[PDB]
């Protein structure tokens, strides 16, 4: 049916500028006013601005006054977001959200895009094999693990066998430390299923171009 | 940038009911729905006020609290080619007022007249009267009632007119009227709508008082029920025919009152985020439902006369001045403690038209104080050189041949002349600024665009329903006559002028500002076309 | 601006139980201004309640908004572990348009230990000059859990790097990563590394450790 799609956003140097797009589907969209609100890391929702049907009514908070420039594509269905002056604080997810009715509020949000500002360089990460201690007396269930350290910026796609196996699986959210993220995984499996099967870990993160996958053994 | 706005938004609505609500409510609709099949009358009514009238009087009022300026200045600044549109618009209500103040004259001269014990237009032995008198109404012309001799051979002195060549003396006590009507209208539009808005507090709600006073002493009165039926009886039998829909439709679109501006004008003194979409239909139900009400309000009295004072209904069942001048004081006349239900009546005609005068004064003030900055600083001396220019001339509906004055305002001051004003409003709005960009407008005030329901009333239905009844109106159109009285064929085409006058603005102001700006080919349409921020 | 504030900000409850949670804003909200919003974990925000008491579309019928003025609440008659998520009020009313700072709803479960599992570090860092050893503590509640790493018996506190999950969707648990990051130095010039945590499940703290000659 209605269906949202942001796109754009990524890494971009302070005080860099960069334009956020929306593709819109399964509705008129020169029928709808689009808004554009965000998220930040501290999961925060904030409304960035609104733009109304045909693009004549726009609003915006005092925080992206003057620095974004909203617009509107009727013809080809696009909603567009124009960032300039970047600053760190700018930092979020932007969604692409839908409502034309006030007294309605945003009955439709797109899937969002990332945008980042840091003056932090790219950088791939390390991908690490967690090998369980020697001699471990047990057992039952054996658990692995998987350290991705010092990347930047996310995200990082980890499966496991390719995402064969799901099950039993806490991949940990990404933490930012003096500009570099560390991420990590467990995969608990029974002791029958380990080391008699193989068990790789696959990391993926475009951003640095690294596609890794990495088998875990008990060396 | 920044303009007063309405002390309370009380005032704006009183303001809207009082314009909306008027004589017409009262001597009009009833009236129609006793010669149109009565409650069935209701199906036509409601369907153009439906389809036609309200999303045309949502229109206005809309229009007026989104552009935020007068009648002139809105059409300007959204179709810089159709700016005539509001020249056509604030000049008939110029004429209107020379038109309609009168009759709140005439209120006044009655209400001074009831001072006294005995009404003097209970009986047939007095100087004015003529030998063929009668104490009620009838059915041969040449035997008037002893109300109808009063009101023509008295009050208007109509006697004494053969024609609209001969006006005869200046009544001075109608003049005194006339007088004091323009007085109230000056006080009260003096300062604004800081005083207006708090005026029509009184004219707009006291008919209400009255109306239930007298919907009481109505319904409390012997055969009341009989008036009542032939008020409501429901023969579908007119629906079919095509008149009906005429009468229900130049009915609802002069009831509700789009198209002279005032709706424009009152609304542009709004709160931009104000919700004027429960404003106009919370107007348009009152205005409406005030129709139903005195429909009773007339009817069980209409009754009491066919079953105590027999009379037959067709003759004392009445439209315009005849029924509240004549008919309806004739029968209060005869009901214990009369010179009270006399004095309230009187009154509440008066107040009833005041509020609808103040609208159409308002929406030439506000239109030209918007348009000429030497105007609204001014606004003190402005209205009472209008109201001045008002009393001069209107000093000729104060003369013997006044009434015949007064009828021909009456039929082309406004007229189906509104009707092409308000049509070619909607053609604007819907078509060449588009109900697009206008359901736009109205979500960025209200929070939430017009459903599609009154787009395709303002796009399609209403033009549809206009063009066609103002068509059907003018293959039904014969040559002016009042009574036994037929207009010269040179009256009927000064009235045309009056009605034209304001009409041509539309492609005069059009054809002008076409030469006027500069460019060539299409894209000289582009600048008239463009609106005031594009 | 007109600022919404919520409460509680995180609220726990088992299933079946009623939940309200509440929104303050510093400017009265016109009642049919006002907005709710359900965002689950990793997903985009949903339009839930609109106008303050209506339901929007595919919300069942346990949810009930309710309030006027600078005050509203929204109800979960009876909960699900189907609604655990963050649920963001909004006013619409004038602008900047603004959202209330939120309330997370996570569901109650019954205590669970967590399973703690020590990782040394792997001989590819190892080469690379730096080392850092894992801490695993999986699948347990409530949600707070206090790791000490001890290198020689000795607790080191700087450079570690805590990460919890999520509560979990299918045991409704929570999982957490500390890794404590050195130097191929700094680990070699040791042997024994000690991961403990300190969790309410357990009067004593839950202990695994390595040695570096094993
Ligand atoms: C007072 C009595 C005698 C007559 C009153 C009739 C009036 C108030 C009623 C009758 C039919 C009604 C209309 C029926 C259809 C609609 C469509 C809706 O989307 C907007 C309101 C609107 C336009 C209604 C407005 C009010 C209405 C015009
Ligand atoms: C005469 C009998 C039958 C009916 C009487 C109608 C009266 C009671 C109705 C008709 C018009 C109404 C008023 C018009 C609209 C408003 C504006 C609103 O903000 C306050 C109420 C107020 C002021 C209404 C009060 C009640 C009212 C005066
Ligand atoms: O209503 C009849 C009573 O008033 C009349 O007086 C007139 C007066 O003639 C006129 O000049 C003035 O302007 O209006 C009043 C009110 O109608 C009669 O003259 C009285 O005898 C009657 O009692
Ligand atoms: N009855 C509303 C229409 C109307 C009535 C009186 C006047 Cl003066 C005007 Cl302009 C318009
Ligand atoms: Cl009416
Ligand atoms: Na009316
Ligand atoms: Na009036």
């Amino acid at each position: 049916e209605v269906q949202l799609v942001e796109s754009g956003g990524g890494l971009v140097k302070p005080g860099g500028s960069l334009k956020l797009s929306c593709a819109a589907s399964g509705f008129t969209f020169s029928s709808y006013a689009m808004s554009w609100v965000r998220q930040s890391p501290e999961k925060r929702l904030e409304w960035v601005a609104e733009i109304s049907s045909g693009g004549r009514y726009i609003y915006y908070s005092d925080t992206v006054t003057g620095r974004f420039t909203i617009s509107r594509d009727n013809a080809r269905n696009i909603l567009h977001l124009e960032m300039s002056s970047l600053r760190s604080e700018d930092t979020a997810m932007y969604y692409c959200a839908r409502g034309e009715v006030r007294q309605r509020g945003f009955d439709y949000w797109g899937q969002g895009t990332t945008l980042t500002v840091s003056s932090a360089k790219t950088t791939a990460p390390s991908v690490y094999p967690l090998a369980p201690v020697c001699g471990d007396t047990t057992g039952s269930s054996v658990t692995l693990g998987c350290l991705v350290k010092g990347y930047f910026p996310e995200p990082v796609t980890l499966t496991w066998n390719s995402g064969s196996l799901s099950s039993g699986v806490h991949t940990f959210p990404a933490v930012l430390q003096s500009d570099l993220y560390t991420l990590s995984s467990s995969v608990t499996v029974t002791s029958s299923t380990w080391p008699s099967q193989s068990i790789t870990c696959n990391v993926a993160h475009p951003a640095s171009s690294t596609k890794v996958d990495k088998k875990i053994e008990p060396r | 940038d920044e303009r007063e706005t309405w002390s309370g938004k009380v005032d704006f609505l009183l303001s809207v009911i009082g314009f909306a609500v008027d004589l017409a409510n009262v001597w009009r609709f009833p009236y129609l729905c006793y010669k149109n099949g009565g409650g069935a009358f209701l199906v036509p009514y409601g369907i153009m006020l439906a389809v036609g009238g309200i999303p045309l009087f949502y229109m206005e009022l809309a229009l007026g609290q989104h552009n935020r300026k007068g009648a002139i200045t809105c059409w300007g600044r959204l179709v810089p080619l159709f700016k005539g549109i509001g020249y056509a618009v604030v000049l008939i209500a110029f004429y209107v007022d020379f038109y309609y103040n009168v009759i709140i004259a005439w209120s006044l001269r009655f209400f001074f007249a009831s001072f006294t014990n005995s009404l003097p237009w209970t009986s047939c032995n007095n100087i004015w009267n003529t030998p063929n008198c009668r104490p009620f109404e009838g059915h041969v012309e040449g035997f008037q009632s002893a109300a109808s001799e009063y009101f023509n051979r008295y009050i208007l002195e109509l006697n004494r007119s053969e024609g609209i060549h001969d006006l005869g003396a200046i009544k001075w006590d109608m003049a005194l009227c006339l007088l004091i009507v323009y007085l109230i209208c000056y006080f009260s539009l003096w300062k604004g709508i800081s005083t207006s808005g708090k005026v029509v507090w009184f004219t707009a709600l006291f008919p209400y008082a009255v109306l239930l006073i007298l919907l009481i002493r109505g319904l409390t009165l012997p055969g009341s029920f009989l008036g009542i039926q032939y008020y409501l009886t429901p023969n579908f039998s007119a629906i079919y025919k095509a008149e009906v829909w005429v009468d229900a439709a130049t009915q609802v679109f002069f009831s509700l009152g789009p198209g002279f501006g005032v709706l424009l004008a009152y609304a542009s003194y709004n709160k931009y985020h104000n919700n004027v979409y429960k404003d106009a239909l919370l107007t348009s139900f009152i205005n409406s439902a005030t129709s139903f009400i005195a429909g009773f309000v007339i009817f069980s009295v209409l009754g009491y006369m066919a079953h105590t004072l027999g009379v037959r209904i067709e003759d004392v069942a009445t439209e315009g001045p005849g029924l509240v001048f004549v008919v309806y004081p004739a029968a209060i006349a005869t009901m214990p403690a009369s010179t009270f239900w006399a004095l309230i009546f009187f009154m509440m005609l008066a107040t009833l038209g005041l509020d609808s005068s103040f609208g159409g004064s308002e929406a030439i003030i506000t239109a030209l104080s918007d348009e000429f900055p030497k105007i609204k600083r001014n606004r003190e001396l402005f209205v009472a050189g209008l109201f001045s220019l008002y009393f001069v001339v209107g000093l000729a509906s104060c003369t013997q041949g006044g009434f015949y004055f007064f009828h021909l305002l009456d039929r082309y001051a406004a007229g189906y002349s509104i009707l092409v004003a308000v049509f070619f409003e909607a053609i604007a709005v819907s078509w060449i600024y588009g109900t697009n960009r206008f359901s736009e407008d109205i979500r960025d005030m209200i929070g939430f665009p017009p459903g599609r329901y009154w787009q395709v009333c303002w796009r399609f239905v209403a033009p549809i329903f206009l063009l066609f009844i103002t068509v059907y109106g003018l293959i039904g159109y014969e040559p002016l006559t009042y009574a036994d009285y037929v207009y010269p064929s040179w009256a009927n085409a000064l009235g045309w002028c009056i009605a034209g006058s304001s009409v041509v603005m539309i492609p005069a102001v059009a054809i002008f500002k076409l030469l006027s700006t500069p460019g060539s080919l299409r894209q000289r349409f582009t600048i008239l076309t463009t609106p005031w921020r594009d | 601006e007109n600022v919404l504030t919520q409460s509680p900000a995180i609220m726990s409850t088992s299933p079946g139980e009623k939940v309200t949670m509440t929104c303050r804003a510093s400017s009265s909200v016109g009642s049919s201004y006002l907005h709710w919003y359900q965002q689950k974990s990793g997903a985009s925000p949903k339009l839930w309640i609109y106008s303050t008491s209506n339901l929007a579309s595919g919300v069942p019928a346990r949810f009930s908004g309710s309030g006027s003025g600078t005050s509203y609440s929204l109800t979960i008659s009876s909960v699900e572990a189907e609604d655990a998520a963050t649920y963001y009020c909004q006013q619409f009313s004038g602008y900047p348009l603004t959202f209330g700072s939120g309330t997370k709803l996570e569901m109650k479960r019954a205590d669970a230990a967590p399973t703690v599992s020590i990782f040394p570090p792997s001989s590819e860092q190892l080469t690379s000059g730096g080392a850092s050893v894992v801490c695993f503590l999986n699948n347990f509640y409530p949600k707070d859990i206090n790791v000490k790493w001890k290198i020689d018996g000795s607790e080191r506190q700087n450079g570690v790097l805590n990460s919890w999950t999520d509560q979990d969707s299918k045991d409704s648990t929570y999982s957490m990563s500390s890794t404590l990051t050195l130097t191929k130095d700094e680990y070699e010039r040791h042997n024994s590394y000690t991961c403990e945590a300190t969790h309410k499940t357990s009067t004593s703290p839950i202990v695994k450790s390595f040695n570096r000659n094993e």
